[PDB]
């Protein structure tokens, strides 16, 4: 037996069928995650990111940061918790500005079949090419998802910050 | 087909008949070796310098015990332990006779090298006959049988020699009686 | 000495590197070291590259052994 | 079979070699490896077809046949004295003679002696091996003669066979209980 | 019972109590996702089990060698964790369960690659199978011992209470 072949039977793309790239652990894990989970709008999927991102932000900050304490502080989790919703803004301007500059669509999956049929003699790079048919893919998915990625962010860091709290004085 | 020797052993391949004392004893069939520069001329060649040694040195090592030590040399009846004494006070002949003998080896292995190459020459034949006992055949086949024979008791006696020597420390017919 | 008889060179006795090499393949690899022999028995470079590296990492590991357990007198 | 009648037969034990009537229970006569590979570990000879492993267990059966009968016949001299005849040898017994013999040298050189015969005959294995028609246990040793009358030679070795076999228990009881019938625990 | 991986030479098809000689496909699927995942189970939980005995590192020592004592000195909050790990990893292999083609215990999804298996993938297989049902004895064994006994793998060899 082999458990490397060429990918999707074409020995020309760079890629390889790896244990790692096409096994079925990778494939399920891949698909439970909020950026491919089926039947998940741009505006959950980005909500749910910015919920984990900020989760796991908000933990170097407060332990590591200027106003460290080996107790608990509050003024150490507020240093922490302002540091990690900046941080959060920071890559929501990017992500904005990611998507301006990057697509020009607003609903996506047709305007490629439209051009495929209905011809797109036209400036292209907006009726024809568009790489990518996620719905993630447009203008209006992508600011919808860095709306719900900023979101989230803001309430993971809020509630990692809530349970870091309770974790110091109850425990 | 069998060994003359040994019936319950197949005859070995390069044993015909012609070396003297040949009676197909070769168990592990060690003549049919033909690698590192070692075949049936080789291990013959160091077969019968092997024999003259042992000859050598058997009855030099009897005649010392029996009729005593040489005028000037030390005395003992150890063999193995005389020679130190010897060396203690006439080195320079130990290592003039150690000398010799490495010239005459350094010649003796091209001789047989050479002789197993261009094959005019017998294993252990150097020439030396100075008194023409071996001239004619027909006496040179039963001297050839009695060199080997003694040459093969005097390795086995002399190497006891040498082991009763190194162990009990003591001299060969002391140890016989 | 011991290591010393294991490569069949003249008898029938001892390995083969070819065909100790060649019997290591498997799922991830292939035809695995299938003509690594050949690679390593025609390619002078080869063998300097194996042994270059090889003995760079033997002297500095000589020069870490050698102050950590000193092994001469007043050294 | 003819003993054990309730199992038919090994698988080999046809009625070829001499001794047979079909013992054994546990089937060792039919082991595929070729014991000769424990004295040549390689087949080095292109000629090597193999060895049986029932013509390797008839010999060791024969060997260790003789090696019991001499050593009941030594154990049982040194039982009712018969010392040789030299000094080192007093009364040492059989359960304690073995020891200090292995301590005065001499135990050494019977080992010496006994392996290189042992070299020698297992040389003779070896071509047997290798496909001499030479049988198992048979070194063509007759010099008093009374190994001719083929009748004769296939009597004594029956009686070899099952005289050895005798022996092995005997000497494993005799060493077992430090023989009784001619000492003491 | 059938074609299927694991079949070794001491017992070829050990079916004794035939559970499987009226069981369809599905529920000898079920049987050798149950038997598989006990069986890598228990080989880490044998492994666990010796390490732990002479080696702690973790939790600065304490935590006493004999298990079944330390699983009541765990801080309970390092308990959830684990728990919680587990649980997500076997949500995920439910997960890979409805993936097309997915067969009883395979988790690395093989069978994309796999087709016409070897002799030397089902000889793989059936070592996997065997040694996780001598682990499977092993960990029962260990349990049974350490309850009865009250010592250790280790301890109790080390003493000669067998
Ligand atoms: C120091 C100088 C010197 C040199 C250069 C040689 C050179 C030689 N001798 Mg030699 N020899 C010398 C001194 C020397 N001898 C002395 C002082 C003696 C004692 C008087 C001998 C006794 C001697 C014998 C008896 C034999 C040789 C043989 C040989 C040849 C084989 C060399 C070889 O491969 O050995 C490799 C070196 C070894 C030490 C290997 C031998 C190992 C054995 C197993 C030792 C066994 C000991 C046991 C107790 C070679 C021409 C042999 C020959 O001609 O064969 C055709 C042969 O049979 N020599
Ligand atoms: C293998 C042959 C061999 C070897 C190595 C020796 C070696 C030795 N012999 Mg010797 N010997 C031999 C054969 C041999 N012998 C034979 C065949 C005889 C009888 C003819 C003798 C008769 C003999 C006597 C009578 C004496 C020696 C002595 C000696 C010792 C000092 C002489 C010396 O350096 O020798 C090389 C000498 C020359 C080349 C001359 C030395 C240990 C002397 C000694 O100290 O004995 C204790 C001594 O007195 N030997
Ligand atoms: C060539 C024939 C030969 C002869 C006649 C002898 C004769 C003798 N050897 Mg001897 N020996 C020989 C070859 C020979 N050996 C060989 C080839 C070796 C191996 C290299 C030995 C190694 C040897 C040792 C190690 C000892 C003897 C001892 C003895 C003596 C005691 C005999 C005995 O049975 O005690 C038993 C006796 C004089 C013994 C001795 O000297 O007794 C004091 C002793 O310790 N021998
Ligand atoms: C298995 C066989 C065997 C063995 C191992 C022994 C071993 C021993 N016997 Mg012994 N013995 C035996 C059979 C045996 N015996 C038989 C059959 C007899 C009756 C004939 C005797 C009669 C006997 C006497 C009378 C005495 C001993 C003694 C001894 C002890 C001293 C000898 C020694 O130190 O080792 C020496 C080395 C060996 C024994 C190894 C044997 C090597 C032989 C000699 C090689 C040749 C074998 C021969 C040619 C076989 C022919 C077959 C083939 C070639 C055709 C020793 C424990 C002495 C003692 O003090 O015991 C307490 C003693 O006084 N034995
Ligand atoms: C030390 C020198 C020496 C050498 C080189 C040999 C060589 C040989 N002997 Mg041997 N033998 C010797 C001394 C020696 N013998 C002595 C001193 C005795 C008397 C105790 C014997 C008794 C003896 C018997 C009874 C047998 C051999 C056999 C053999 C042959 C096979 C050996 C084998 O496979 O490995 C041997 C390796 C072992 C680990 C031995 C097995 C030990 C068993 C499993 C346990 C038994 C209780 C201890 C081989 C030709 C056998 C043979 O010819 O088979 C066809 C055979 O049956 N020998
Ligand atoms: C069923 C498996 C199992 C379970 C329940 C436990 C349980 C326990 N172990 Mg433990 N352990 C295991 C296997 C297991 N072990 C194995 C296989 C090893 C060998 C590496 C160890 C080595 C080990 C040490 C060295 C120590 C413990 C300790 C402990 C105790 C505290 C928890 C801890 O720190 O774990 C620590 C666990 C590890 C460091 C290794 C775990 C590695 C896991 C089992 C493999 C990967 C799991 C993966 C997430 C899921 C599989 C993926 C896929 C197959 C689906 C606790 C009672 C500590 C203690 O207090 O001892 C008394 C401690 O110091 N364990
Ligand atoms: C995602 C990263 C992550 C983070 C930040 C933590 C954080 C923590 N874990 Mg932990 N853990 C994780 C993943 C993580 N875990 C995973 C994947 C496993 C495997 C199941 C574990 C298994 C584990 C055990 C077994 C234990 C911890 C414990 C701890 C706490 C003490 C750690 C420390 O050094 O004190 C700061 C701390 C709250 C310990 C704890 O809570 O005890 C007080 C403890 O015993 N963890
Ligand atoms: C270390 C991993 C390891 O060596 O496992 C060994 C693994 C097993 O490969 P094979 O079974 O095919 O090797 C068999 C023969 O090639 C022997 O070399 O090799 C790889 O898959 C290479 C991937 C490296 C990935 C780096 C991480
Ligand atoms: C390459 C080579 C030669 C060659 C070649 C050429 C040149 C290329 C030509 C051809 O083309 C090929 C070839 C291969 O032939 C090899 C040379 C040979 C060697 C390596 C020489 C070894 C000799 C050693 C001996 C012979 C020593 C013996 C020791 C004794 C000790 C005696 C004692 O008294 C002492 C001292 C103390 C006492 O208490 C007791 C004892 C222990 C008995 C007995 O005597
Ligand atoms: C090598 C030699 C002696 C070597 C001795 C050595 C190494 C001993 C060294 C030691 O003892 C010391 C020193 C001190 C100890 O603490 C250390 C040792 C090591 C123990 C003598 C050679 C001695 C060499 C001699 C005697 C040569 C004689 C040559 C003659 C007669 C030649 C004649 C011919 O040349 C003509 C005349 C005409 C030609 O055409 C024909 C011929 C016939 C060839
Ligand atoms: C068990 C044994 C044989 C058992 C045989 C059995 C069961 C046979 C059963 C059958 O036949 C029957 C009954 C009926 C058949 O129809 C069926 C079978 C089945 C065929 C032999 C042991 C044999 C055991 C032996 C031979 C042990 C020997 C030990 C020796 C010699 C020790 C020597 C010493 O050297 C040391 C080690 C130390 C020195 O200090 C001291 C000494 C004493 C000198």
């Amino acid at each position: 037996v082999s458990f490397i072949k060429p990918y999707r039977q074409d020995p020309f793309v760079g890629h390889l069928a790896t244990p790692i790239t096409t096994s079925a652990f990778t494939r399920a894990y891949l698909k439970v995650l909020p950026a491919y989970r089926p039947g998940l709008t741009p505006l959950s999927r980005g909500a749910e990111i910015g919920f984990t991102h900020g989760y796991f932000l908000i933990g170097p900050f407060y332990t590591y940061g200027p106003l460290r304490s080996v107790e608990f502080s509050l003024t150490s989790l507020a240093a922490g918790l302002l540091a990690a919703i900046t941080l959060l803004l920071i890559l929501t301007v990017g992500l904005s500005i990611y998507g301006q500059v990057t697509y020009d669509v607003y609903d996506n999956a047709l305007i490629v079949k439209l051009v495929r049929q209905m011809v797109g003699s036209e400036r292209t790079q907006d009726l024809p090419q568009i790489k990518g048919t996620s719905e993630l893919d447009t203008v209006l998915g992508w600011q919808k998802f860095s709306e719900g990625f900023f979101s989230g962010g803001l309430i993971g860091s809020i509630v990692a910050a809530v349970g870091i709290a309770l974790y110091s004085t109850y425990l | 087909e069998r060994s003359k020797s040994l019936p319950f052993l197949m005859k070995p391949k390069n044993l015909d008949g012609s070396m003297a004392g040949d009676v197909g004893f070769d168990p592990l069939g060690l003549s049919e070796i033909n690698d590192v520069g070692v075949d049936l001329y080789w291990l013959r060649e160091a077969e019968l310098k092997h024999c003259r040694l042992g000859m050598m040195a058997a009855a030099g090592i009897l005649f010392v015990e029996i009729l005593g030590p040489a005028p000037g040399f030390p005395a003992g009846k150890s063999q193995m332990d005389v020679f130190w004494k010897v060396y203690a006070e006439k080195p320079s002949l130990i290592g003039a006779s150690l000398a010799a003998i490495a010239i005459l080896e350094v010649i003796s292995g091209v001789a047989t090298t050479q002789g197993r190459q261009n094959g005019d020459r017998a294993p252990g034949d150097y020439n030396f006959d100075p008194l023409g006992f071996g001239k004619d055949p027909a006496k040179f086949k039963d001297l050839q049988l009695k060199e080997v024979k003694n040459g093969r008791l005097a390795m086995i006696a002399a190497a006891g020699m040498i082991l009763q020597g190194v162990s009990t420390h003591q001299g060969a017919l002391e140890n016989l009686s | 000495i011991v290591a010393g008889h294991m490569y069949k060179t003249n008898w029938f006795l001892g390995h083969s590197i070819k065909t100790i090499l060649e019997a290591h393949k498997g799922p991830f690899t292939g035809e695995g070291h299938k003509g690594l022999y050949e690679v390593l028995t025609t390619s002078w470079h080869a063998q300097l590259a194996i042994n270059l590296a090889l003995f760079g990492s033997l002297s500095i590991i000589v020069a870490h052994h050698m102050y950590a357990m000193p092994p001469y007198p007043y050294i | 079979s003819k003993a054990v009648p309730f199992l038919e037969a090994p698988k080999a034990l046809d009625g070829s070699l001499p001794a047979d009537v079909g013992f054994d229970p546990l089937g060792l006569s039919d082991i595929g490896f070729d014991f000769t590979y424990l004295m040549v570990p390689t087949k080095w000879d292109e000629s090597r077809t193999g060895l049986s492993a029932l013509k390797w267990f008839r010999e060791a059966e024969i060997k260790h046949g003789r090696f019991a009968m001499l050593a009941v016949l030594g154990w049982v001299a040194v039982d009712m004295g018969l010392r040789l005849p030299v000094a080192k040898y007093a009364g040492y017994n059989a359960v304690q003679a073995h020891d200090v013999f292995v301590k005065s040298g001499d135990m050494t050189v019977g080992l010496l002696a006994i392996g290189f015969l042992e070299v020698v005959m297992g040389a003779a294995i070896y071509e047997m091996s290798k496909g001499s028609d030479r049988a198992a246990g048979e070194f063509s040793f007759d010099p008093l003669g009374l190994g001719k009358d083929p009748s004769k030679y296939a009597r004594y070795q029956v009686s070899e066979i099952k005289n050895g076999r005798l022996a092995m228990l005997a000497f494993g009881g005799i060493a077992t209980q430090a023989v009784l019938t001619n000492s003491g625990f | 019972l059938d074609g299927m991986i694991g079949s070794s030479a001491p017992f070829k098809n050990f079916d004794p109590l035939g559970f499987a000689a009226k069981a369809d496909q599905k529920t000898l699927n079920k049987y050798r996702e149950s038997e598989l995942k006990h069986g890598r189970v228990a080989m880490l939980a044998v492994l666990g089990w010796i390490v732990q005995e002479f080696w702690h590192p973790l939790y600065d020592g304490k935590l006493s060698s004999n298990p079944l004592k330390a699983l009541t000195e765990v801080p309970l909050i390092g308990w959830a964790q684990i728990f919680v790990a587990i649980n997500v990893i076997e949500y995920l292999q439910n997960k890979i369960k409805e993936l097309p083609g997915y067969r009883p215990g395979d988790y690395l999804g093989t069978w994309e690659w796999v087709e016409q298996s070897d002799e030397g993938w089902d000889s793989y297989q059936t070592k996997e199978l065997n040694n996780g049902r001598l682990a499977m004895v092993a960990i029962a064994g260990l349990i049974v011992q350490d309850l009865i006994t009250g010592q250790a793998a280790l301890e109790q060899i080390t003493a000669g209470n067998t």
